[PDB]
């Protein structure tokens, strides 16, 4: 903690 | 697993294992009042 | 990482990416310490003040990465979590003392040129390397600036350990023995720090006696990023080694 677009993954990985 | 890691722990396949150094490791070494 | 550089390929093969299922997002850094165990900061998973409480099923682990947003086909390995363990005395109520957690993978991961575990320190290693002025190395995909942006590949920065008193004198938060601080002093004219996104990643050192890499710290907190007179704080792995040992010994390995 500081006190002040991802390529899709393959359908399996989830579950 | 349990401390001191694994038999092979902490030795990188692309550097230690082939005797290559990464671009900044020496900075570290030199800081320990001069590495191995 | 603020004021760091692009890592080289295979430079931190124990670097892990904690990844949010949905929305799909980068949650925090982490480290691979065996074929089935990952180490991170408790606060990456639990922080009631912000309503943060993740579960096994909520996350994914990505290992062997380099690129921040791409899915590295044939290079990266993705695993699912079997169980999460937070230290019983982790203190999120006040100072984040004991910010550490272990995650058991669903199935062991295989090692490769890009995936390899780091070692955990022994008392002697700790004693010999954890001294003010010695440098250690931080890695991660976190932000590049306090307000900026986000990097393309893994970033790296080398930082020196700081004398406890200076650490204490830089903040109002109360410091414990389970923590240490690191960064350059204002005079020093050399910068660098961890930032948002870096949390839970590894602070490592290389042993000059046996050539191995040891993880001495976990990125824990800071007040802003890279400010002058300020320092990053890290969980002191060795002082928590027993809890690690215990958990691994009792729930497999
Ligand atoms: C996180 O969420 C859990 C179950 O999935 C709990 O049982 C637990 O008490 C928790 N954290 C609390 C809110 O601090």
């Amino acid at each position: 903690x500081v006190a002040t677009d991802y390529e899709e993954i393959p359908a399996a990985y989830a579950x | 697993t349990f401390g001191s890691g694994e038999a092979d722990c902490g030795l990188r396949p692309l550097f230690e294992k082939k005797s290559l150094e990464d671009k900044t490791e020496r900075e570290l070494l030199e800081s320990y009042i001069d590495g191995r | 990482i603020v004021e760091g550089s692009d890592a080289e390929i295979g430079m931190s093969p124990w670097q892990v990416m904690l990844f949010r299922k949905s929305p799909q997002e980068l949650l925090c850094g982490a480290s691979l310490i065996s074929d089935r165990w990952v180490l991170t900061a408790a606060h990456c998973l639990l922080y009631p003040p912000w309503d943060k409480n993740f579960t096994e099923n909520d996350l994914l682990v990505r290992i062997g990465k380099h690129s921040r947003t791409r899915y590295e086909r044939n290079i990266e390995k993705i695993s699912m979590l079997e169980k999460i363990y937070i230290h019983p005395r982790y203190n999120w109520r006040e100072n984040l003392d004991r910010d550490i957690a272990l995650m058991k993978l669903k199935k062991p991961v295989a090692f490769s040129d890009y995936i390899h575990p780091v070692c955990l320190p022994d008392r002697e290693t700790a004693a010999s390397l954890l001294q003010a002025g010695y440098k250690g190395r931080v890695t991660g995909w976190g932000n590049l600036k306090e307000t900026w942006g986000q990097p393309s590949v893994l970033q790296v920065v080398n930082l020196p350990i700081v004398e406890r008193p200076v650490c204490k004198d830089s903040t109002r938060i109360r410091i414990t023995d389970n923590m240490f601080c690191a960064g350059y002093k204002p005079d020093e004219g050399k910068r660098g720090d961890a930032c948002e996104g870096d949390s839970g990643g590894p602070f490592v050192m290389k042993s000059p006696f046996n050539n191995r890499w040891y993880q001495m710290g976990i990125v824990s907190w800071g007040e802003g990023c890279d400010r002058d007179g300020k320092y990053g704080f890290y969980t002191h792995v060795f002082r928590l080694k027993k809890w690690i040992q215990k958990v691994i010994d009792q729930f497999g390995e």
